[PDB]
RNA sequence: UUAAUAGGGACGGUCGGGGGCAUCAGUAUUCAAUUGUCAGAGGUGAAAUUCUUGGAUUUAUUGAAGACUAACUACUGCGAAAGCAUUUGCCAAGGACGUUUUCAUUAAUCAAGAACGAAAGUUAGGGGAUCGAAGAUGAUCAGAUACCGUCGUAGUCUUAACCAUAAACUAUGCCGACUAGGGAUCGGGUGGUGUUUUUUUAA
């Protein structure tokens, strides 16, 4: 599980949206 | 006792009257073995007309002698548990179901001044088949043996049925089903036993004494039409 | 998955979205439950939250029998009733929020989900990568077992009578003729295919949903601004199990017409008829014809939507039938109109050696016969043309046989005295069987495959119903012989006898366990057997074969069955065949395994402690050999959990260009579709690459002899 | 041609059940007691009462289209005695006169490795 | 190949009935040491081997 | 000073239906589900209570419960005795044998006292299939079949304590020596021998 959710957390920032451009919108 | 003198019973008051006969709405239906056998005919069977028909058939299990599926009184003294599996066409698909010996020869064989040995395993089939193995065999004097009894040694007797362990485990474990039933017509498991067994101590009568099927996987139908090695219809014209 | 809260009823696949998924969580969090109990905890991680709702869609049915209703402003409790529909209703607001979540893509929202939670649930193996990390949806063909595209007459306005189809009471139910047509197609082909496939998608192909704004409403090229798609395309998830059969069987026959037995008679209409069978029953039923080039699915569906949608639609699936039509045609009767499902030319084979099976039993020997074990490719049904009585210039017409004698302590000590002595076994059973039975005819033949093994001989027996079976004897003996070898060889030698050694267990030993599970396996596996002859016949036209054993390629060829993951079990010969060639274009065997559960659909599945110790072996050697030159491919299952025994003495070369074949070959896919040049392309070979080519003739033309 | 049946015998010390059924056995095809075929309680046991009772399910037995039948005699088993009556034997007898096919005769009565105590007690019964 | 086979282990069992009777015959040093052979025991070079496997 | 054909201890491979704790199997009995059929079933010398057309009895596919290890079973084995018969594992104990290993008289008899002690029985829990004192009830006709049939309490099983009695027998104190032959068997060890065995995996 803890394999898991180490992957989990790799996939989100992965994924995270850049925060300047949620200024730049 | 349907005498007079005999006294009225409760039950007696009602009776149904017989306004059929059950034959009347029964249908015959023709049974074969898997192709394993040499004599794929093993008879019929009777049921009610579907109003289905082929619920009470499947689950159905009947018991033969394999002298009439190989045709040799060399297995007159052998009897096979076939059940039925898959309907066509008033054909049944039936599937190896277990093995047993006849009780006669049970009480034949044991006899006095010998020893009994008997082992069990439990084990599955590579088609996940799970089933339960009895094995028998009895202990032999040599030729030029004097002492009246053979008797074996307890210590033998677990050698023995170790030897008996390990050996029925390997066979059905490195095997199918349908090739398990392939070796215990020509009775080949009991051969390795004499022989595995002949060092530590001569054997005989030695047989797979009975053989039960715990457990089945899901029913597969391309598979059983395969061991018994699609039609289309009549138009009313 | 392809998923996306746009429109369904239009065709695209989608409806449920992210604010779907949203909402039905958060209803989850608030009960969900018959007994209206909360199902997901506020306390729980991403990793509960997530598996409760894939849990949820997967094993609770919301369309048919079933539907939730919440309240968003009131615990959310289950209601066993159904309005048929997918339906979220919300008591607060009054408003389904799966409507735009169509009847059809619902089920195979809830397969995904159900497929899913097994690998969610898996602790054998690793499943993020797949369950996230795959995109399915890149090739419709891929993620779809067949694909059929109709044409609609009339495509600068649809024609007066299918427009006239439309009707009044349809314009109030379907807003769009879009709609309106997409519930036409897939009601005709749901009732027409029936059991015969499991999932149905309708695409509008090229439909926009964006127009300029000088316009009022959207304008396809062909559509006129009055309908705005290109052409329709009709996606199944075939049943392998019902596909193929002969007779579509309908409601019983009656005094008094049923409802739905009208319904059937109308349906089909002069393809109607009402047939009798042997068990006795009198039913309606309509009766195709099988072909070798195309399935019973292809005919229904062109029949069907002709008669009910429009007698001018034009239905075309050529890609399939030129699959079929790559797979070698038996020269046997009606070979023509068989399906490519059928394996009677096998269980022909079979029969023929049960006969002769049953004679070497009843044959006197000083030795009695142990078991006869047939190892040959045909006996798996994985032959590449299937069996033809006296079609003897086949390579494969001769099927390995494996005979096995009672455990003796005469056998020889020395190597070569021994196959000597199962010599002499097998010439008394050539002289009995030449004897007792005459119409069986017999030769003997030198076998060289072990190396440096120069005295195994082979008896060939040529049967009379037209087949032949070549017999070796195993010895008990044999195998610890070799062992002997390899200790007392020289150092520098044994890595040389070694490998002799995996060359008898693969000829021996595995290869027994080999042929009984795929066997077995084959049964559950409808389309195996074909596609791994394609498979096979792939790799020839490329000279691949050659330097691939054959096991290696059924190994490789059967990966999406054991392992669909991330996609579903391939039940057309396409799909097969392009996923086996997807696995191979992504596959990184220097760093990447490959090991296989020859296992049935959901025992014998490899535990954990097997897995890791499979995964061991292979760090172990790739330790030893991290670039891989002397090994490539690492295949290993419970038969084998070495993983090296059919995938040794590859060369690089040879398995880099299959590699390398199937990149490109999936680059081709997503540059040109599959179509007719392309599927040419993917089976004929380049033959430049190669530094020198040399041309060969046989004297005579040998497609005849081989049975094709 | 041959249709095969299975004809169970039960001889008890009181009474003798002639029973025919299909192989599977799940298909009664004749049950005939000896009690049906008597006067009085005592010759239910008797000899004489199976062979009416034989003779009843062969007529039966050929009607149905059955022409031969595979007997499993047995006695009551258990904790009592193990071998069949004259009444079974009796019964087998008529069957053969009957003119119907015998087919294979096995003798299936429970033996027991291990037994419950008797209902004799430790004196003895059968007084 | 019948011919072949006959002369081939008609010689291997002259050669494999000469060495067991060679293990087999009591052999005994220059210096009077008796080697110990099992029964069964049918080849000396199987004996020199299984003290190089020990 | 010996190392007693005194004794103790040790070690080597065996040997045991010796003991305990778990574990596996086996039919059989009863009960329950489903399944086909129909008039009786049961029981005794002759009968009646009893069950049964809501389907008895019987047939077949299963499941559950509690006991118990047939045949093999022997003038055979183990244990001080009472007693101990399925497989496998754990636990400790032990007779005999082998020993060119060790103590050096450490021994015999015997009070009180102590351990256990077949079956039955008592106290307090569990379980309760079968059998079954007691009690109830059917029949009370006929002497080789003359006391049977149905229900059945305590008990029969087990846990923790009491009770300590058997034709618990060689109807027969103990320790030591000596005073006839014969061949059968069990365990161990020694030699020979040729059959079954068998081959550098090991054993």
């Amino acid at each position: 599980s803890n394999i898991f959710k180490l992957q989990i957390d790799e996939l989100l920032e992965q994924v995270k949206l850049k925060q300047k451009h949620v200024l730049k919108v | 006792a349907v005498g007079k003198n005999k006294r009225l019973s409760k039950g007696k008051k009602g009776q149904k009257k017989r306004v059929v006969d059950p034959f009347t709405r029964k249908e015959w239906f023709d049974i074969k073995a898997p192709s394993t056998f040499e004599n794929r005919n093993v008879g019929k069977t009777l049921v009610n007309k579907s109003t289905s028909a082929s619920d009470a058939l499947k689950g159905r299990v009947v018991e033969v002698c394999l002298a009439d599926l190989q045709g040799s009184e060399d297995h007159s003294f052998r009897k096979i548990k076939l059940r039925v599996d898959e309907v066509q066409g008033k054909n049944l698909l039936t599937n190896f179901h277990g093995m047993d010996f006849t009780t006669d020869k049970l009480r034949s064989m044991v006899r006095k001044w010998q020893t009994l040995i008997e082992a069990n395993v439990t084990v599955k089939t590579s088609d996940d088949y799970v089933l339960r193995i009895f094995a028998i065999a009895f202990t032999r004097k040599q030729a030029n043996q004097v002492k009246r009894h053979s008797y074996a040694q307890s210590s033998h007797i677990r050698a023995i049925r170790k030897v008996i362990s390990e050996i029925l485990t390997k066979e059905v474990q490195g095997s199918t089903l349908a090739q398990l039933t392939s070796k215990l017509i020509p009775e080949v498991i009991n051969k390795e036993i004499e022989n595995a067994t002949k060092d530590i101590f001569p054997l005989q009568n030695i047989h797979v004494r009975k053989v039960k099927l715990l457990k089945q996987p899901k029913f597969d139908v391309g598979a059983l039409m395969a061991l018994h090695g699609e039609e289309k219809g009549k138009k009313v014209t | 998955r392809g998923f996306s809260s746009n429109m369904s009823h239009s065709g695209s696949l989608g409806g449920f979205g992210t604010f779907e998924f949203t909402i039905l969580m958060a209803a989850l969090l608030n009960g969900g439950g018959i007994n209206s109990n909360k199902i997901l905890l506020h306390g729980f991680s991403s990793y509960q939250l997530f598996k409760g709702v894939i849990k949820y869609l997967a094993t609770m049915d919301l369309c048919h029998d079933g539907h939730l209703q919440f309240h968003s402003n009131p615990a959310s409790k289950y209601i066993d009733e159904g309005f048929q529909t997918p339906t979220l209703f919300d008591k607060s607001t009054k408003v389904n929020i799966l409507t735009k979540m169509t009847v059809s893509s619902y089920q195979i929202l809830k397969e995904y989900a159900g497929e899913t939670l097994r690998m969610l649930n898996n602790v054998v193996q690793d499943q993020f990568s797949n369950i996230f990390l795959t995109n399915i949806s890149r090739f419709d063909n891929l993620k779809y077992d067949l694909c059929y595209d109709v044409q609609l007459p009339l495509g600068n306005n649809l024609e007066t009578s299918l427009a006239a189809t439309f009707g009044s009471m349809e314009r109030v139910k379907f807003i769009t003729l879009e709609n309106f047509l997409a519930h036409k197609i897939t009601n005709v082909a749901r009732y027409a295919l029936g059991d015969r496939i499991k999932y149905i998608q309708i695409e509008m192909v090229g439909q926009k949903s964006d127009f300029p704004i000088t316009k009022r409403k959207v304008y396809s090229n062909t559509g006129g601004n009055h309908f705005n798609f290109d052409f329709v395309r009709v996606k199944l998830i075939v049943n392998p199990s019902e596909c193929d059969k002969l007779v579509t069987k309908g409601p019983a026959h009656s005094e008094t017409m049923s409802t739905e037995a009208a319904v059937f008679k109308n349906f089909w209409g002069i393809k109607s008829s009402l047939r009798r069978f042997k068990d006795g029953s009198i039913t309606h039923c309509c009766v195709w014809s099988t072909s070798s080039s195309e399935p019973i699915i292809s005919s229904i569906v062109n029949f069907a939507l002709q008669k009910h949608v429009s007698k001018k639609a034009q239905i075309s699936n050529e890609t399939i039938k030129k699959f079929h039509n790559f797979l070698p045609l038996p020269n046997l009767p009606s070979s023509a109109k068989t399906s490519v499902l059928n394996l009677s030319s096998f269980f022909n084979l079979k029969k023929s050696f049960d006969d002769l099976y049953k004679i070497i039993f009843q044959m006197k020997l000083p030795l009695s016969v142990k078991s006869i074990l047939p190892v040959g490719s045909a006996f798996r049904y994985t032959s590449l043309c299937q069996p033809v009585p006296f079609a003897y210039s086949d390579p494969d017409f001769f099927q390995d046989v494996i005979l096995e004698f009672e455990t003796s302590p005469k056998w020889p000590d020395e190597i070569t005295s021994l196959e000597k002595a199962k010599t002499a076994f097998l010439l008394k059973i050539q002289e009995e069987l030449s004897a007792n039975s005459s119409t069986y005819r017999s030769f003997f033949s030198r076998d060289e495959s072990i190396p440096y093994n120069l005295e195994i001989v082979t008896l060939n027996i040529l049967t009379p119903e037209g087949y032949g079976f070549k017999f070796r004897v195993l010895t008990e003996r044999d195998e610890i012989l070799y062992l002997r070898a390899i200790a007392n060889a020289r150092n520098e030698l044994k890595p040389e006898l070694e490998a002799t050694f995996l060359k008898f267990t693969a000829k021996y030993l595995a290869s027994v366990r080999h042929t009984r599970t795929l066997e077995n396996i084959s049964h559950s596996y409808q389309f195996y057997s074909p596609v791994v002859r394609l498979f096979k016949r792939w790799l020839d036209t490329h000279l691949l074969l050659g330097h691939i054993t054959d096991e290696l390629a059924e190994l490789i060829a059967i990966k999406p069955f054991v392992d669909p993951a991330p996609y579903f079990i391939p039940g057309s010969l396409e799909n097969g065949f392009l996923k086996v060639l997807k696995f191979i274009s992504q596959w990184n065997w220097k760093d990447d395994p490959l090991i296989l559960d020859l296992v049935k659909p959901e025992s014998e599945r490899l535990t954990l402690a097997q897995y890791k110790g499979i995964q061991m072996n292979f760090t172990n050697l790739r330790n030893s050999d991290p670039n891989g030159t002397h090994l490539q491919f690492f295949v290993a299952s419970k038969n084998d959990p070495s993983g090296i025994l059919y995938s040794s003495g590859i060369p690089l070369p040879i398995a880099t260009r299959l590699t390398a074949l199937a990149k490109v070959a999936v680059n081709l896919l997503q540059t040109h579709g599959l179509n007719q040049q392309t599927i040419n392309l993917l089976f004929t070979p380049g033959l430049k690459d190669y530094d020198f080519v040399v041309d060969l003739r046989t004297p005579i033309g040998l497609k005849s002899s081989c049975g094709i | 041609s041959q249709v095969f049946g299975v004809a169970r015998i039960y001889a008890s010390f009181n009474d003798t059940f002639v029973h025919v059924t299909d192989l599977s056995g799940k298909e009664t095809i004749a049950r005939v007691t000896g009690g049906m075929k008597v006067k009085a309680d005592r010759d239910e046991s008797s000899p004489y009462a199976a062979m009416l009772a034989a003779q009843d399910v062969a007529a039966k037995c050929k009607e149905v289209g059955i022409t031969a039948v595979h007997v499993k005699i047995r006695a009551t088993g258990g904790t009592r005695t193990k071998t069949p009556g004259p009444g079974g034997q009796a019964a087998l007898r008529a069957l053969a006169r009957s003119g119907l096919r015998i087919g294979r005769i096995e003798d299936v009565t429970p033996v027991p490795s291990d037994s419950t105590r008797k209902k004799g007690g430790r004196r003895g019964r059968r007084l | 190949l019948k011919e072949d086979i006959h002369t081939h282990m008609a010689i291997f069992e002259q050669r494999e009935a000469q060495a067991q009777e060679d293990v087999q015959s009591s052999i005994v040093d220059e210096d009077g040491f008796t080697l110990v052979v099992g029964k069964n025991t049918k080849s000396l070079n199987s004996i020199r081997k299984k003290i190089l496997n020990k």
